[PDB]
């Protein structure tokens, strides 16, 4: 780090998992584990669908599913441009809009840490935080 | 005694203070068994050279079409809901646990191990 | 009362997923090839040929995971409950129109 | 709308006759005389009405061997019509396909007396619509308040 | 004189010649998993697509020189086509502005006015117009329905007979009184008595069923595995059970197990009888031994052949034979 990290962070709700600064979002599960109803297995796999959705501007070719074997609880691993991986903790009762919110919210912190070490950052297309917008009628 | 005797599996616990009820600060726990950081090297390679983990593209092509698939035998329209995750694993768990073809080539040495006792007994017998 | 009103949410998916564990460990487990690490590595090879063997499951292989499904069960109970409410209009407007008939 | 309408209207090119016995002129206008009327609306509100532009001979009209001018491709002329039992479900559709008032269908179900084994399918597809006209009726009210017949009507 | 083919309903498809180049142009360039911005729809003639307000404008609202697309259109639509066949173009614009368009056969309303020879304004629903317009006969709708297939990758996703009731209804909604229905008498024939005409239908109309079912059952054997799963019927449950069975799901569970058709996994007496001991406390079905339930608690959407198949599973060597192999 070239400077102490940020203090304040924007606080807004993220619909879609746009590639803010991540480089590879892998989602590991073990189908040997099973469950009917809302479990973590379901919460993580819809996050795959919700990421691969035709709606989210996430690059569909950059998300990697990974069937495990050894009863690996569903892992969601995001890797940023600097290569520091991040597993959003899958607390029980979680679901899609949380993980799409966790990783996107952390995306601003992690992209901040990359911007602290000295990594040059790119222009981002989406602006989840409405800043150039005004509500019109 | 390792809890999950599989030494590569490592149990990680994380308890968090998240805002529930809009104002509160409750205790939420994210318990999980994940692979030891030992088993992280050969997995941050994209081919999944680490075994026990299979690129989903292997068991079938284009999960972009296998998980994004929407029920439509005749449920077209608004009722073309996605598939329930409970079978969408099954059609992939059943594909994982298929018959892989044990070839008789391995069976020869194993057969060469089948007649192990019967013929090694007279070897030391006939060799005095 | 706490562990009750949450049991509305989980015991039935548990009463199910604890019956599959029974079905799994009874019928498929005996005939399950335990050398999976070799088996998976075979499909990572079948994929590097491209012409590999991803096989689709069949009904008899799949009916193991046949379960009471409130995705459908709870739904078509409403619709059938509803096409009785849709049934009690033509049978109502036939009854009302049947009140104008003399005795 | 004007667009999406045919400009050139090809005419019925009879390919081959469906009979060897000519339908003599006398009976032609004896059976066509019956067709100039066609029922409409299926209940007590049965309404025998008139049909404009009646074809002249219906022994030849469509039963076989006439062409229909839906000519679409380059090599596909006005297709010939095979005989009746050569099209699937036709004399079965004759039982099913028609204006069905639900008044007339629910007495058939609660008495399980369907003329056809598909009227159980033309019933659902009819109620499954009317429920949709509600699940859209209400997924709109979650926006605003839409009130029926509250604006002026007519001129 | 000459009947082209005498078979009980083998003309459900276009000629393999015309069906060859049927889907050469009516094909869906596969969805790139992008986020669509605009799903436009046009009527365009055979190959007379212009850069004008009909097409070039909506591109020019977005700055696309639609002088190109019209050519890429005519790179696929100028041949193959009888003159003046107004097609529908389903232009689909993605967030990268790259379009993808499916050309489609003319709207069936365009077909219907051709097959009856009526221009714009001559046709109408009787309640607006007072008269049935041009006649038709079911024999004609079956050929408007052959060039109208929703899945121009799977030419018969809706079976043809199912497709006709659609075009028939759209016709009646335009005033097109077809003869086979809507009238006192069907199409008169010089062949035989009305009875000798009706006695030749009672055989044909039912031969089609074993034809239509088999095609409905072959479809379900390739249908999604979830589709062939068990979904019990709800016609027996009376609307107080049907409501008292929604407050507590336990009843709709024990019901499912109680009336599941026999399988290798549901031949557990205690599992089936555990439910049967739950319902009796709830006063539900009590006089119906397991058999008369399965025949009424079956997925009615099964083709008769297949419901009959699942119903007799215990007879089929028991399902105790068919199991998850390994």
């Amino acid at each position: 780090a070239k400077r102490p990290l940020a203090v304040v962070a924007p606080k807004t709700s993220h619909k879609h998992l746009f590639l803010m600064h991540m480089e590879k979002v892998t989602v590991t599960v073990s189908p040997l584990l099973f469950g009917y109803g809302h479990t973590l297995q379901k919460a993580a796999l819809d996050f795959y669908r919700r990421g691969l959705s035709a709606r989210s501007p996430f690059p569909s070719d950059k998300m990697f599913l990974y069937y495990s074997i050894d009863h690996i609880t569903p892992k969601i691993e995001v890797t940023w441009l600097d290569g520091s991986v991040y597993v959003p903790p899958l607390i029980e009762g979680v679901k899609a809009q949380d993980l799409i919110q966790m990783v996107m919210e952390q995306a601003w912190l992690a992209a901040d840490r990359m911007s602290a070490e000295g990594r040059v950052l790119n222009p981002i297309a989406i602006d989840d935080y409405k800043w150039e917008q005004l509500i019109a009628f | 005694v390792s809890r999950l005797v599989s030494p590569r599996l490592r149990i990680i616990h994380r308890d968090y203070l998240t805002r529930r009820g809009g104002r509160t600060h409750q205790r939420c726990s994210a318990v999980a068994v994940d692979y030891t950081p030992t088993y992280f090297a050969t997995y941050k390679s994209d081919p999944g050279q680490c075994p026990r983990l299979i690129d989903a593209e292997a068991v079938h092509g284009d999960e972009q079409a296998f998980w994004s698939a929407r029920r439509d035998f005749y449920r077209g329209g608004a009722s073309r809901s996605y598939y329930p995750a409970w079978d969408r694993q099954a059609q992939a768990l059943i594909m994982l646990t298929r018959e892989v073809p044990r070839i008789p080539q391995e069976a020869a040495f194993r057969l060469f191990t089948l007649g192990l006792k019967m013929m090694l007994l007279p070897r030391l017998v006939a060799g005095v | 009362t706490i562990a009750d009103r949450v049991r509305r949410y989980t015991d039935i998916p548990e009463a199910s997923t604890e019956e599959v564990n029974q079905r799994w460990k009874e019928h498929v487990m005996p005939r399950l090839q335990t050398d999976l690490e070799y088996n998976l590595s075979h499909w990572k090879k079948q994929h590097r040929t491209g012409a590999g063997r991803p096989a689709p499951p069949t009904l008899n292989e799949y009916s193991l995971f046949s379960v009471p499904d409130h995705s459908s069960l709870g739904q078509d109970a409403i619709d059938m409950l509803r096409r009785r409410e849709a049934q009690r209009e033509e049978d109502w407007w036939r009854e009302r129109k049947g009140q104008l008939k003399p005795p | 709308k004007r667009s999406g309408k045919p400009s050139d209207l090809p005419d019925y090119k009879q390919v081959y006759l469906p009979y060897d016995t000519a339908p003599t002129k006398t009976e032609l206008d004896r059976e066509r005389r019956k067709f100039m009327h066609a029922y409409s609306g299926r209940m007590e509100h049965r309404k025998m009405v008139e049909v404009k532009d009646v074809p002249q001979n219906m022994y030849t009209y469509g039963k076989e061997g006439m062409s229909i001018p839906i000519s679409i491709f380059k090599d596909q002329a006005d297709p010939v019509i095979g005989p009746e039992w050569t099209y699937p479900g036709i004399f079965e559709n004759k039982i099913v396909a028609q204006h069905w008032y639900m008044e007339e269908l629910f007495d058939r179900e609660k008495s399980n007396t369907f003329e056809s084994p598909w009227q159980r399918q033309v019933l659902d597809n009819q109620v499954k619509r009317r429920l949709g006209k509600v699940a859209w009726r209400m997924s709109m009210l979650n926006i605003k308040t839409i009130d029926i017949f509250h604006k002026e009507r007519g001129a | 004189p000459k009947t082209v083919n005498i078979e009980p309903g083998s003309n459900r498809f276009l000629d393999p010649n015309v069906e060859a180049k049927a889907k050469d142009i009516f094909a869906v360039p596969e969805f790139p998993n992008k986020a669509v911005l605009h799903n436009w729809r046009f009527f365009i003639k055979a190959g007379k697509a212009a850069t004008g307000p009909p097409v070039g404008q909506e591109f020019s609202k977005l700055g696309l020189k639609a002088m190109d697309f019209a050519k890429a259109f005519n790179d696929r639509t100028k041949p193959h086509f009888k003159d003046d066949i107004e097609l529908i173009v389903r232009i689909q614009v993605y967030f990268d502005k790259s379009y993808i368009f499916r050309i489609e056969p003319p709207p069936t309303a365009w077909f219907l006015l051709r097959a009856i020879r009526k221009k714009r304004g001559e046709t109408g629903p009787v309640v607006l117009r007072g008269n049935y317009c041009a006649y038709l006969t079911l024999e004609m709708c079956y050929e408007i329905a052959k060039m109208k297939q929703m899945s121009w990758g799977k030419v018969e996703y809706p079976p043809i007979e199912v497709r006709v009731r659609r075009v028939v209804g759209q016709a009646r909604r335009m005033g097109i009184a077809i003869i086979g229905i809507d009238t006192v008498h069907s199409s008169p024939v010089k062949g035989m008595t009305e009875k000798q005409y009706l006695e030749e239908s009672e055989k044909h109309r039912k031969v089609h069923m074993i034809q239509y079912e088999a095609l409905k059952a072959k479809e379900l054997e390739s249908a999604p595995l979830i589709e062939r799963l068990h979904r019990p019927n709800m016609a027996p449950l009376t609307n107080t059970q049907l409501e008292e069975g929604l407050k507590d799901a336990n009843l709709l569970n024990a019901l499912w197990k109680s009336s599941h058709p026999k399988s290798l996994f549901t031949q557990d007496t205690r599992d089936r009888e555990m439910a049967r001991r739950y319902l009796n406390t709830r006063g539900w079905f009590k006089e119906m031994t397991p058999e008369e339930m399965r025949v009424v608690f079956l997925n009615y959407r099964l083709p008769k052949q297949e419901d009959h198949q699942r119903q007799l599973n215990m007879t089929n060597g028991q399902a105790q034979s068919q199991a998850y192999w390994s």
